[PDB]
């Protein structure tokens, strides 16, 4: 339920998402 | 070379310039804004190689209407590289194609 907001990318952590997101 | 790549692996090619086109009227790259407001100048092309798929496609802000995105993103890096868009109707021409987005590529466009 954890989208990228630069990307889309969608992710099922929100810690997943937080490290996706600081890599863009 | 021929080919745009990668910027973080610098050498992985993603596709060759032969496959850029002008699938809108603005041409083969312009700027489009996302639903958060990040700005994508978003290349063009009918092929695009070492990329993997996220998820499945969905038409929700697509910046070309009749087409749904995919994320896209190097099989060598995970960089985030661009979508795939599929169309969704069957007279859309072509039925598929690739948004590359500028700042994640190589040579620097
Ligand atoms: O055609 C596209 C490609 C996808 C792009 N996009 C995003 O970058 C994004 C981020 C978060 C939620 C939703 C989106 C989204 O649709 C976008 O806005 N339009
Ligand atoms: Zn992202
Ligand atoms: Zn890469």
């Amino acid at each position: 339920s954890f989208v990228c907001s630069v990307c889309g990318h969608r992710f099922t952590t929100k810690g997943n998402l937080k490290v996706h997101f600081h890599r863009h | 070379c021929t080919s745009l790549c990668c910027k973080q692996c610098q050498e992985t090619e993603i596709t060759t310039k032969n496959e850029i086109f002008s699938l809108s009227l603005c041409g083969p790259m312009a700027a489009y804004v996302n639903p958060h407001g990040y700005v994508h100048e978003t290349l063009t092309v009918y092929k695009a190689s070492n990329l993997n798929l996220i998820g499945r496609p969905s038409t929700e802000h697509s910046w070309f209407p009749g087409y749904a995105w995919t994320v896209a993103q190097c099989k060598i890096c995970a960089s985030h590289i661009g979508w795939k868009f599929t169309a969704t109707k069957k007279d859309m021409s072509p039925q598929k194609f690739w948004g590359l987005t500028r700042s994640a590529l190589l040579p620097t466009i």
